[PDB]
RNA sequence: AGUAGUAACAAGAGGG
RNA sequence: ACCUCUGCUUCUGC
């Protein structure tokens, strides 16, 4: 219509003030005058409301209330007055007016409410159809992470959501820029259809659409699954000392499932490699494990994920594999050659040390895709040459960039224009270098170079542009055609130690190639296995192992005294082994068992805390070693923690005052001057003594002799009198 | 700045700066530190807005009477249960007041109640009532130009508070506050039905909680505070020109289960044109007690106490007449104080969150819910008190009530003294903790820290007690160490 | 004879694990009564005392006495000192540049981009702001409006572009005016001409007042509010500093609670990994004393010039403005004092301005001494305050300074028998010092402390302490081998928020839920918190369940609604309904939770979009409350709620009706009228602010014309409407003429 | 008087 | 003596 609004305007413009304002206030300046006010933000709203709710007319309502409801109700209550609220034409009304309206006012229809407020109603749906398992009690470290908080988002940026909401709610006010993406367009169609004829305030529609469309996150202490449908009920599923097992109603994302499958498979592989029979152990865990009560076996049967650990599990189960990995949404299959993982430091174009892994060796790569394909060659941080094809030039673009990133070349390293987030958590390096060069090739292409390709009337070229050129191109870039048999899944076999070979006997995958990254599952994994602690996670491997030792201490102690080697070999210590760097397991064991023998040998120097502390490190065939250790390294979420041999550390300490052992900050309960189990082949006697010569490091005790007592900087600022023992202890 | 390049600039000036600029660490050993010094002066006196341990109630079991719920009607029904009235006399003078005026207010109140009709009661603005409620006591406001010449024109008194020292009554009140009564004081609104297992677990724990707390005398005070402050804020807002009477009522249930209405006395609200959130409403409180103030007058400095009747006690081998007193007081509060008093139920949360965290910590290590064990296997497993013999331990039930009482007293006796005392002493607590954890603690100006704590102990009875408590803790820790 | 002592629990329970009991936040916090003039004077005096050994100058433009302690004599004792050294500051900032290659350049480039993009209306965000046009505090937007208006009347209107930087240009150019004209309302309206000097003093003015409701302190303190001339310049300086702080792992700002906790944990972990097993490690739980009073504008000028080295001169000069203005600031001295006569039972107000020449007989000894010291600083009713940073505001930039000192502690820089790292957040810090022996620790602590002094940072020796690494405190976070909970900090947020019925329900359940997740609120206590909240809500809003016999102004109407409802379980609590909440559904909006249980007519009334109660303004401020935590500044709180008839708005304060400023209410009413009708033509302007130089009227006319045409050639409208509109448009067109 | 506590309230402002 | 208005609005920053 537009009938009454223009009449109003006419009316207003009759008035001189209003005409002046309307004629001398630009659209920009309207933003200022819209907020012009004498009213201030209430500094104590709780008090003010308590005060005002005692008053007859504390509520301010549109003046039209006066024609919409009676002045008084059946009971004699005045419902509205003609007093203008300060600064507006709203009037002062009673709360009785709100109730009146709610019993006797104009009934509306609410067909759009579920659709506009879908984000909210969906929460209730997921709960109404959720299932509760039981409550378990235990201590678990809840690590603070950024996590998603709104299920059902469309993964739009704030720009793209704005653009979409403008098209949906206010199409004629869009301006010049209209929607690129097909994701944007298909959302626009749907929403336009769902919300047609909608008479709810477009403010609420836009507000809700914005909340719903944009992925929002938050930093929270979270122990379990990090998916948004789990985050949403964190208050219900997780307490300080408890877990309420629960499954929300509705379907999981395929992305969350895939991600969890990879985490599960890696955990299983990593646990299995440290068992006496890895394949037997992996198969066992494959057959007992579930993700959200789905058997892992079924998932592995029907899930297309190609990943090293996943493929090891598939191999074990007789499932055919595609011996490929994904990178940036494109499937990669190495044709010929191989390379080597190497940890080295890299100065980028930002001017930044960032020391993640490199691939170093000859590797031919066939790369399938959505609408594109290519034949990338790679040496050591080299793009030996990438011939790319596709339906559109566009589809050749995405993959073009992806492949320059993937090369690891110095020309893309020194071409970027940080390595962590704000919480200082390390981020994905060879995926972020892609994200950057995604929305800005500019520098890369004009810092890559060009090439003068021969007439060879077939192999075209792409320039530092996107343009096509005849007998020039980028450094090692081509545009040709070629690329069904890439997707064919092959039958493989797998040996006791998880080596995967094709039917011709060629090595496809080895457990050591499996990424060492300890991720966090988006969905709950239940191993249901005697080989895995009931409580998942590396922190929990630590707390559970020590908790278990302590609670079984009487048995374990007598086993320590009578039958050491059986104790060392117990299966409960194998998960803990996965936290110890592979290269240290044997020497750490050797060191530990020797210290334990010295404790046995030198009577009256028993120490239960020292035994408990070091015991897990005994669980590996020991090697002979000279090396003295002041600490053992554990790797917890990609970061070394050091457990000190002598006394308390941040990782493991005994607190006198509580009389409890605290492990990564969690209590796991509790069970002469001579220390028999700190140095191999020495005793600590007590306080250092100037009347026994100067202070040596540990690594200078080297050349002492039986009976010969020194002063040592033993650790954490202490100096102690040691003595090289007269006899030895053997293992 | 644009061409600046550093070359030993910091190092040079460090080498030119006096060694008196330093942060020398002094080793911290709780065995060799002194107790906090408390202020000296007259003894501290009561400053709650209502009587605590000394309160007396007239009550009606299962009230039925016309208009059950209407405060004044309930009050009359409670009054009607008492037959021991008698001509009022003054037995303990408010030294600084016109004690005659207080007597006359009581008589006026009683008469006006006797004759009231309607649901509310506004008292006549007699001379005695206007005095008690500070009518006209604000100086007439004038332009400076018109009074700049008055000889005694002066800045408002802006000086440190008068100091007062600890007296035994505050500890005694605290003891009583943490004790069980045989009445349930808290009635809770409904929850949605329990569905999740954790909900069922929580409701079992919650019921143990209420069963420790609902009967706790601290919870009686909560209900007194919430009722008084709610009625006084509503009345303050709606009857700004009226001397409105507010009966002091709570309702409880016996352990038998029967409802009971309780009348403790009355409040008379003064005028209440409250603008700023600190602006004062004067009121008079008139509260029943069997306590004879003359035995402990320092507790009752601001009160005029009347003898108003006798109470028959009858073991039916004897029967004895117990004087009934009326504790009468001018007092004041503000919108900010009333608001917080209205919210005193939050004290339940501070206590129970702590208790629950203790149950949960143990549960984690035991890998099971330790609620029933904690509440049922009453070992004395928490130090919560001291006798002449030494440290006494109590059950988790006792802990819940002591922590509740602490929280409730923090609300009743909220002060800047308490704020600063709490924050500064907390550092000293943490230093002691660091010593006991073997973390080799050090200070930079311990003397300064002590002065920072001690200047906060001025005259407030609760702060004086909390300072005393810190010292007892320090001594106990010292005894357990050397 | 057993005496109960709750402190004895600490014999058994580690202090951090029962730390909640040391926080008395169930009682009302302390409030100031009356003037802040005494505290303001205090602060002004202290700030000068700490810098007293510097140089005095008279400002050419304002005549203000200005003390300069920079590059002054070096500290000689442990008292708070302002003798920061330019060369030492520059060394630290250079050290930080070295440690973060490209960081300054990037942060600068982001600021330049922001300068170009930022709209004038950005300044509409903010709280009470000194308004030089009124010589009074006003809301930010009103203060902005007033400055813009007075500017344009005096010939400054580069800001008509709509860009912030053009308003900044206007600000500087305004200082050339011989005679800025404003209008007072005599005690009516009247033209006042300010001298160039008067205007400049007002432009450089901080208003001062006392801080209420602060916890943990016996005594009150003064705070300050700057005006509009400075605010836009502060905006950009702090944006620059923010960009830098975000990339500093030692910055506590601007990350919030959980992320701050993550970053502290990280830094311990980092530190511990980087040390050797033979090193000792100690943590200082650290507080700076007299932070605001000892930081110096001149030093921040140096920091800004250094950080922006190599950048375009226009940008450098732009950023330098805020520091320069702060160097030349003055404080309003507050409301003055009240006096009283016992003999004559009277009382009177004197002004802070009166203090320049009032007879001193009226005052107590303390106050009289204050006034005597202040007099030499007074200029046109204000006190000169060149040193210090009373108003604060450079939170981010002072954090950069602190971090720069932390950054010095790397082993490769120091090459000593000790080294350090830590976290800095304004005037809180945690320092982790490592070395081989205790004497290395002491030396390192002395090195750190003395360096701090050389740049005007003063560690509080009374509030700080040191222990072996493992436990520490940082901004009422307590770490005992990992952060523990402090539930009591949050207790004040448990209650009825006082926004409206709808918002308060969602806020109340969300508070319980977030405390379960973050502050170890146990499930039993959480259930009780639901029950206690519901009760408080029912009493506050008088919305007791429809089957109850409590008498209020609302009870009769709610009972009717009750007796007339079939499905009573569908009634909102605010409509006399039952509480549906338990632990499992705290994250579900009430209206959603009861939707399927509601009588369709009730629902249809409740959710009628046509109702006259709801007050929608803007998408960007929808479902937003402001809450005041126990500690720290006021915060926006998002809540989830369906807009209903319970989403109402309480009435405005009416005290202005009795004042000279009552004309403002009418101006407000007009503007809203104009903005509302505008929104009938451009609905989208409630979502995204419209852009344009066109007048509001020309924009609306063009919209009406085109809308009527499409209406016609879509079928929606008849010709005998399309006539009426296009005609009405032409009348407006002419009436405009 | 009382509240309070470094300065305030114990009604303010306006009209007549 | 009456009449009228006001109850966060000369005072709450970052
Ligand atoms: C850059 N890449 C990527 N890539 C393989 O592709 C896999 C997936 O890449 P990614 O994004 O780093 O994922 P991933 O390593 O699984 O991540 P994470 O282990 O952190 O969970 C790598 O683990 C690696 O095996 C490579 N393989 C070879 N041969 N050469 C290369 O240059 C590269
Ligand atoms: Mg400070």
């Amino acid at each position: 219509s537009g009938m009454e609004r223009i009449k109003e305007l006419m009316e207003m413009v009759k008035n001189s003030r209003m005409r002046e304002i309307l004629t001398t206030t630009s659209v920009d300046h309207m933003a200022v005058i819209k907020k012009y006010t004498s009213g201030r933000q209430e500094k104590n709203p709780a008090l003010r409301m308590k005060w005002m709710m005692a008053m007859k007319y504390p509520i301010s309502a549109s003046s039209r209330i006066r024609e919409m409801i009676p002045e008084k109700d059946e009971d004699g209550n005045t419902l509205w007055t003609n007093t203008k609220d300060a600064g507006s034409n709203r009037v002062l009304v009673s709360p009785n007016a709100v109730t009146w309206w709610n019993r006797a006012g104009p009934v509306s229809d609410v067909v759009h409410y579920p659709r506009v407020y879908k984000m909210y109603f969906d929460r209730l749906e997921r709960l109404t159809h959720g299932t509760f398992g039981p409550v378990k009690f235990y201590n678990q470290v809840k690590v603070r992470k950024r996590v998603d908080i709104n299920p059902g988002h469309k993964d739009l940026t704030s720009r793209e959501a704005q653009e979409v909401i403008m098209e949906v709610v206010f199409p004629n006010e869009v301006g010049a820029r209209t929607l690129s993406s097909d994701a944007q367009l298909t959302i626009t169609k749907e929403k336009k259809e769902e919300l047609k004829n909608c008479k709810i305030s477009p403010i609420m529609v836009a507000y809700m659409l914005e909340r719903e469309l944009v992925r929002r996150t938050r930093f929270l202490p979270i122990a379990g699954a990090t998916s948004s449908t789990y985050v949403e009920v964190l208050h219900l599923t997780q307490g300080t000392c408890w877990e309420q097992q629960y499954t929300p109603g509705g379907e999981a994302e395929n992305d969350d499932l895939d991600q969890t499958l990879i985490i599960a498979s890696r955990n299983i592989v990593r646990r299995s490699i440290v068992a006496i029979d890895p394949l037997a152990s992996l198969l066992s865990m494959c057959h007992t494990t579930s993700i959200s009560s789905e058997p892992l076996v079924e998932i592995l049967r029907s899930n297309p994920t190609d990943e090293q650990a996943v493929n090891i599990c598939k191999a074990a189960l007789g499932i055919r594999i595609n011996n490929s990995f994904s990178f940036g949404g494109y499937n990669f299959k190495r044709v010929k050659g191989s390379s080597q993982r190497t940890e080295k430091a890299v100065l980028t174009g930002n001017l930044q040390t960032l020391t993640m892994t490199i691939f170093e060796g000859y590797e031919e790569f066939n790369v399938s895709g959505k609408r594109a394909s290519a034949v990338l060659k790679k040496g050591a941080q080299r793009l030996i040459q990438a011939i790319i094809g596709g339906r559109t030039l566009e589809d050749i673009l995405n993959l073009m960039i992806t492949l320059m990133v993937f090369s690891q070349e110095e020309k893309m390293l020194k071409a970027v224009r940080n390595f962590v987030n704000r919480a200082n958590q390390r981020l994905n390096p060879m995926y972020q270098l892609l994200r950057h060069f995604q929305k800005d090739s500019s520098t890369l292409l004009k810092n890559w170079g060009t090439e003068e390709i021969d007439p060879i009337m077939g192999i075209a070229g792409i320039m530092p542009d996107g343009t096509i050129n005849k007998t020039q191109t980028l450094m090692g870039v081509r545009l040709s055609q070629g690329g069904y048999s890439f997707n064919e899944r092959i039958r493989v076999n797998i040996d006791k130690y998880l080596r995967v070979r094709n039917e011709k006997g060629e090595l496809l995958i080895s457990p050591e190639e499996v990424s060492e990254a300890q991720g966090q599952e988006k969905l709950p994994i239940n191993y249901n296995s005697s080989l895995m602690w009931e409580v998942n996670g590396p922190e929990s491997i630590l707390t559970n192992t020590y908790h278990w030792i302590i609670k079984n201490w009487e048995l374990l102690k007598t086993q320590w005294m009578t039958d050491p080697t059986v104790l060392y070999n117990r299966i409960e210590f194998e998960p803990f082994q996965t936290l110890i760097p592979k290269g240290n397991r044997a020497i750490y064991s050797g060191f530990t068992r020797t210290l334990f023998q010295q404790m046995r040998d030198v009577e009256g120097t028993f120490d239960s805390i020292q035994i408990i502390k070091l015991l897990p490190f005994s669980a590996h065939p020991p090697s002979l070693g000279r090396t003295q250790f002041s600490s053992f390294t554990l790797n917890i979420r990609g970061a070394p923690l050091r457990l000190l041999i002598r006394g308390n550390s941040q990782v493991f300490n005994y607190n006198q005052m509580e009389n409890v052992i605290i492990v990564l900050g969690k209590s796991v309960g509790s069970p002469s001057s001579i220390e028999s189990a700190v140095l191999r082949g020495f005793l600590i006697l007590g306080k250092a003594n100037s009347k026994y010569g100067p202070v040596l490091t540990i690594g200078e005790l080297d050349k002492l002799g039986r009976g010969e007592k020194a002063n040592v900087l033993i650790g954490q600022g202490d100096t102690v009198l040691v003595m090289k023992r007269k006899r030895d202890s053997s293992i | 700045v644009s061409s600046f390049k550093a070359n030993g600039n910091i190092e040079a000036k460090l080498g030119a700066m006096s060694e008196k600029v330093n942060a020398q660490i002094e080793s911290f050993d709780p065995r060799t530190i002194r107790e906090l010094e408390l202020p000296e002066g007259k003894f501290c006196t009561q400053r709650s807005k209502f009587l605590l341990m000394d309160a007396m109630k007239l009550s009606v079991l299962n009230p039925a009477h016309e208009g059950e719920g209407i405060p004044m009607k309930d009050a009359k029904a409670c009054l009607d249960t008492f037959w021991g009235w008698k001509k009022a006399t003054i037995i303990k003078k408010h030294e600084k007041g016109v004690n005659t005026n207080y007597l006359m207010i009581w008589e006026q109140l009683l008469e006006s109640i006797k004759e009231m009709e309607g649901k509310f009661l506004n008292l006549k603005k007699t001379n005695h009532l206007k005095w008690g409620l500070g009518e006209g006591q604000a100086p007439e406001k004038m332009d400076f130009e018109d009074c700049k010449e008055v000889p005694d024109l002066f800045q408002y008194k802006s000086e440190p508070p008068e100091k007062r020292k600890l007296a035994s009554w505050i500890q005694s009140e605290f003891n009583k506050a943490s004790e069980l009564t045989n009445s349930n004081w808290i009635e809770f609104d409904e929850l949605g039905n329990d569905v999740a297992p954790i909900e069922h677990i929580a409701s079992r724990r919650r019921n143990f909680f209420t069963a420790e707390v609902s009967q706790c005398r601290a919870s009686e005070y909560i209900m007194k505070a919430v009722y008084i402050n709610t009625a006084l804020l509503n009345s303050s807002c709606t009857a700004m020109e009226e001397y409105q009477v507010i009966p002091i009522i709570t309702k409880c249930r016996d352990t038998s289960g029967q409802r009971r209405t309780n009348l403790y006395g009355f409040i008379i609200k003064g005028r209440s044109h409250l603008r700023n959130d600190t602006d004062v409403v004067n009121f008079i409180s008139l509260e029943f007690s069997l306590t004879d103030p003359r035995n402990e007058i320092h507790k009752w400095e601001k009160y005029c106490v009347l003898e108003i009747g006798d109470m028959e006690i009858r073991t039916s081998i004897s029967t004895i007449m117990k004087p009934v007193y009326l504790y009468v007081r001018t007092n004041g509060t503000s919108k900010i104080k009333m608001k917080w008093g209205m919210e005193m139920r939050r004290c339940l949360l501070q206590s129970l969150q702590q208790v629950e965290s203790m149950i949960e910590a143990e549960s984690a290590v035991k890998e099971k819910d330790m609620t029933e064990p904690f509440f049922r296997n009453r070992e004395n497993d928490w130090p919560i008190g001291e006798s002449p013999q030494g440290i006494e331990k109590g059950t988790i039930g006792k802990v819940c009530r002591v922590l509740l009482a602490k929280s409730v007293f923090n609300s009743i006796y909220a002060s800047a003294q308490l704020e600063g005392f709490s924050a500064e002493s907390r550092k000293l607590l943490l230093l002691i903790q660091a010593f006991r954890d073997n973390l080799d603690p050090g200070t930079f100006d311990l003397k300064g820290l002590y002065e920072a704590i001690e200047e906060c102990i001025i005259n407030d009875p609760w702060v004086l007690l909390n300072a005393s408590w810190f010292n007892s803790f320090l001594k106990a820790v010292q005894l357990s160490m050397g | 004879g057993m005496d109960v002592n709750p402190m004895l629990i600490f014999l058994k329970v580690p202090v951090q694990n029962a730390i909640s009991t040391t926080f008395p936040y169930t009682g009302d916090p302390p409030y100031s009564h009356g003037t802040g003039t005494g505290y303001t004077m205090d602060t002004v005096i202290r700030t000068h005392d700490y810098s007293s050994r510097g140089i005095w100058k008279t400002n050419s433009e304002t005549g203000a006495q200005q003390l300069n302690p920079i590059d002054g004599p070096l500290p000689e004792d442990n008292e708070p000192s302002g003798y920061a050294q330019t060369d030492c500051v520059l060394e630290l900032i250079e050290g930080l540049d070295r440690s973060h290659p490209g960081l300054f350049e990037t942060a600068c480039q982001e600021t330049i981009d922001a300068i170009q993009q930022t709209r004038v209306d950005k300044l509409t965000q903010g709280r009470q702001t000194y308004d030089w046009t009124l010589n009074r505090n006003q809301p930010a937007a009103t203060a902005l409006a007033n400055t813009i208006e007075v500017f344009r009347k005096n010939g400054y209107k580069l800001n008509e572009s709509g860009r912030l930087i053009d308003f900044l240009k206007d600000v500087l150019l305004s200082f050339e005016n011989d005679s800025m004209e404003v209008t007072t309302h005599f005690q009516g309206k009247k033209r006042v001409k300010l001298t160039k000097k008067n205007y400049l003093i007002r432009a450089l003015t901080l208003n001062t007042m006392t801080k209420d409701a602060e916890r943990g302190k016996l005594k009150r303190r003064a705070i300050a509010t700057p005006g509009m001339q400075i605010r836009g310049f502060v905006y950009f300086v702090e944006l620059l500093a923010r960009n830098i702080c975000e990339r500093l792992e030692q910055s506590g700002l601007p990350v919030g609670g959980n992320e701050k906790k993550a970053k502290l944990a990280n830094v311990i972990k980092k530190m511990m990994a980087k040390s050797t097993d033979e090193e000792l490690s100690y943590t200082i739980t650290g507080d700076n004393t007299k932070w605001n009073e000892n930081q110096n504008p001149r030093i921040f000028l140096a920091m800004v010039l250094r950080i922006t080295a190599g950048q375009p001169e226009w940008f450098r000069d732009l950023l330098a403005v805020a520091p320069i203005m702060f160097s030349n600031k003055v404080a309003r001295l507050g409301r003055g004092y009240m006096f009283e006569s016992k003999s004559m039972h009277l009382r009177t107000q004197i002004s802070a301005e009166n203090l320049s020449d009032i007879n001193l007989r009226y005052f107590n000894e303390d106050t009289k001494k204050k006034i005597e010291k202040i007099r030499h600083l007074m200029v046109e009713g204000t006190a000169s305050l060149s040193p210090g940073m009373m108003m604060g505001m450079f939170n981010m930039l002072s954090t950069v300074l602190g971090v720069s000192v932390l950054n010095l502690g790397q082993r490769e820089i120091l090459k000593r028998t000790y080294w350090w790292d830590g976290l800095q957040s304004s005037d809180d810090f945690a320092l982790i010092i490592n070395g081989h022996f205790k004497e290395d620790i002491q030396q390192g602590v002395n090195h750190f402390y003395r360096t701090c002094k050389l740049v005007g940072i003063n560690m509080s020796q009374k509030k700080s302490y040191i222990n072996k690494t493992g436990t520490f405190e940082f901004t009422s976070f307590f770490y005992r081998y990992g952060f523990v909970a402090n539930f009591s900090m949050e207790l004040p947020s448990f209650g009825v928020a006082g926004n409206n019925e709808s918002a308060d329900m969602s806020i109340g359940t969300t508070v319980i839920k977030t405390n379960m997740i973050n502050n170890d609120l146990g499930p039993a206590t959480a259930q009780m918190a639901i029950q206690l909240f519901i009760k408080d809500y029912r009493y506050t809003y008088r919305c007791h369940r429809g089957d109850t016999n409590l008498e209020t102004r609302r009870t009769k109407s709610i009972k009717r609604l009750w007796t007339e409802t079939i499905s009573k379980a569908g009634l909102l609590v605010a409509d006399g309904g039952p509480n549906p909440y338990n632990l499992r559904n705290l994250h579900i909006p009430e209206v959603c939770l009861k939707w399927s249980l509601m009588d369709p007519d009730y629902r249809g009334r409740l959710c009628n979009p046509n109702n006259p109660f709801v007050h929608h303004m803007e998408v960007e401020s929808t479902n937003l409350a402001v809450v005041m935590p126990a500690h720290g500044p006021a915060k926006s709180l998002e809540y989830d709620a369906v807009a209903t008839t319970h989403s109402w708005t309480p009435k405005r304060n009416r005290s202005i009706l009795n004042t000279n400023q009552r004309g403002i209410l009418e101006d407000e009413r007009i503007y809203q009228k104009c903005c509302q009708v505008f929104e009938k033509f451009f609905p989208s302007s409630t979502y995204r602010r419209p852009i344009g130089m066109a007048s509001m009227l020309d924009a609306m006319l063009s919209r009406a014309r085109i809308d009527a045409r499409i209406d016609l050639e879509s079928g929606r409208i008849s010709s005998q409407d399309f006539s009426e509109i296009t005609n009405t448009c032409k009348a407006i067109e002419a009436l405009k003429r």
